[PDB]
């Protein structure tokens, strides 16, 4: 659960991020083949190679997700209904998964806003990554 | 685990050009801010009250250097690690009583800290060896685990 | 996060523990001490001895705490707001621990009504205590 | 790790009376239901879309029972277990990519399994037997990872 200064971080540090959250999203992405090679095997149909246009594209709709998350953060779990139903229902993705790309996705914040990137804020960060994983790897429909 | 020789190359690259000083302190701080329920091993040290307060501690800073030298072992000893950590081992096990559970998330924290101090130098293909560190340290001390 | 169906099977399968509750957390303790002896070092206080007063007396607090949580499943955060200052605050207690408490708890379950622990409502259950140790782990206030 | 002669005990004292035949399908079954994440793995053996339809998935019960058997191998080789389990520790590792952490949650559902079975007769004693049991062949299939 998130305590109202996590939800102030949250939508903060988010803000900073602004426009480069898909160019964020997509080296997540990049690392997380790279340190954790065996997250691969849930993208056969993708070209995952240096600089694919499909990586690039989906680390775009990944950081809209989130974004919208934000705005969303007093009612997760109607406003991901459709994220929940391909990732836990469809996919079945081990929520494992979830921690690895969660992890990259803050070493990313770190190297590119470690001004920023506060103990505080990775905290909240953490915290809130969480609450987004938990929703996504349930079947409440 | 075994390493390749790109991937000895990339963590003795940047062992050379760190603030050892400064940056244990950085990373046990972290750890007792993002994970609170560890402030309970850290009990003794005083005030923990607030993230100020832990980053502030005198005795934070100093065990925190205490830690990162442990880690420059392990980069002397890549080929074998379980040996040299088995004084560790038996310390946080049997002593302490740690779950192992918390050493991977020490070894996450400390990554994030390389990636703070080095910005943009901390590329994908870096931290992809040193995530393969952290894990084998982690391992090692879970022995008596 | 739960789904009605999981709602009504932890409702269900609660009441049919009725009475019992207060036995069965106790036993619950029992089993998690002995499996699992590193969780005896958070009872200091505790004769932890074979038939203990303290322990068959804090099965009860933990069976009603639960009992509490079923009734409040739609609004555990607030309900439970006092152990979670408790176990996060002051005690500081390691999440993996709760893991541990709901294993035990659900064997205990199995042994007593083998009949009624039926795979769906197992997988309800798991899910339901998943919740609780959520909320009593987060600093929310 | 090791165990005592009165653990060696119980677990050898239940393996004795239990229904091998339809208790692995019972296992598996559960594994699958309990946590669903864990039928992408068995997405080839048909149909999984219900408790109903999993439970009396034939090609399920087939694989339990080799399942349960592997186990009967463990408490034969009690002493030595991790040479013993190499060939599966491969074949999860490397030909699979099955997360360790997948492997603890099989060993629980094995000790609900035999509280069922059981009942009063699935003591707290003989419990804490069957949980060291099930964290070592974990461990064993770990080697890989
Ligand atoms: C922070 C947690 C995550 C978020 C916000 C997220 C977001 C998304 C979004 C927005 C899409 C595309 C939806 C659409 O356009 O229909 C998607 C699809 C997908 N996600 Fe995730 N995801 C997350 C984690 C994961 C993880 C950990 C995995 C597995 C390693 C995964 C695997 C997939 C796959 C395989 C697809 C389908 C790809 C395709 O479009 O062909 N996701 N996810
Ligand atoms: C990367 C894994 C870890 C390493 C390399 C490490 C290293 C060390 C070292 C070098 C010492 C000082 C020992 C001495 O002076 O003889 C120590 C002690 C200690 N460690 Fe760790 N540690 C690790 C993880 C943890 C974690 C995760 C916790 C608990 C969250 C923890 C808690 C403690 C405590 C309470 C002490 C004793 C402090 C004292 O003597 O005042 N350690 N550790
Ligand atoms: C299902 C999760 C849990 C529930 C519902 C629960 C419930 C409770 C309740 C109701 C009390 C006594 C409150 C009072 O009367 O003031 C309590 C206290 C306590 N709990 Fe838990 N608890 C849970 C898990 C744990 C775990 C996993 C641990 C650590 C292994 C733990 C450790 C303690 C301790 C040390 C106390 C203080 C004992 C005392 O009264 O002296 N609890 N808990
Ligand atoms: C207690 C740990 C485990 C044991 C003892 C075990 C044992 C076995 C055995 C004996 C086989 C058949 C191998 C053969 O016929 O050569 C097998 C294969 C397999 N296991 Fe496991 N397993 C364990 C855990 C898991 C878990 C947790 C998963 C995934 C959730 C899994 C997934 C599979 C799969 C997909 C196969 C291949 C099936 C096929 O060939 O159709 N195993 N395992």
């Amino acid at each position: 659960v998130l305590s109202p200064a996590d939800k102030t971080n949250v939508k903060a540090a988010w803000g900073k991020v602004g426009a480069h959250a898909g160019e964020y999203g997509a080296e997540a992405l990049e690392r997380m083949f790279l340190s954790f090679p065996t997250t691969k095997t849930y993208f056969p149909h993708f070209d995952l190679s240096h600089g694919s246009a499909q990586v690039k594209g989906h680390g775009k709709k990944v950081a809209d997700a989130l974004t919208n998350a934000v705005a969303h953060v007093d009612d997760m779990p109607n406003a991901l209904s459709a994220l929940s139903d391909l990732h836990a229902h469809k996919l079945r993705v081990d929520p494992v998964n979830f921690k690895l790309l969660s992890h990259c996705l803050l070493v990313t914040l770190a190297a590119h806003l470690p001004a920023e990137f506060t103990p505080a804020v990775h905290a909240s960060l953490d915290k809130f990554l969480a609450s987004v994983s938990t929703v996504l790897t349930s079947k409440y429909r | 685990v075994h390493f390749t020789a790109e991937e000895k190359a990339a963590v003795t690259s940047l062992w050379s050009k760190m603030n050892v000083e400064e940056a244990g302190g950085e990373a046990l701080g972290r750890l007792l801010v993002v994970y609170p329920w560890t402030q309970r091993f850290f009990d003794s040290f005083g005030n923990l009250s607030s993230p100020s307060a832990i980053l502030g501690n005198p005795k934070v800073k100093a065990h925190g250097k205490k830690v990162l030298t442990s880690f420059g072992d392990a980069i002397k000893n890549m080929d074998n690690l379980k040996p040299a950590f088995a004084k560790l081992s038996e310390l946080h096990c049997d002593k302490l009583h740690v779950d192992p559970e918390n050493f991977k998330l020490l070894g996450n924290v400390m990554v994030i800290i390389l990636a703070t101090h080095f910005g943009k130098e901390f590329t994908p293909e870096v931290q992809a060896a040193w995530q393969k560190l952290v894990s084998a340290v982690a391992i090692a001390l879970a022995h008596k685990y």
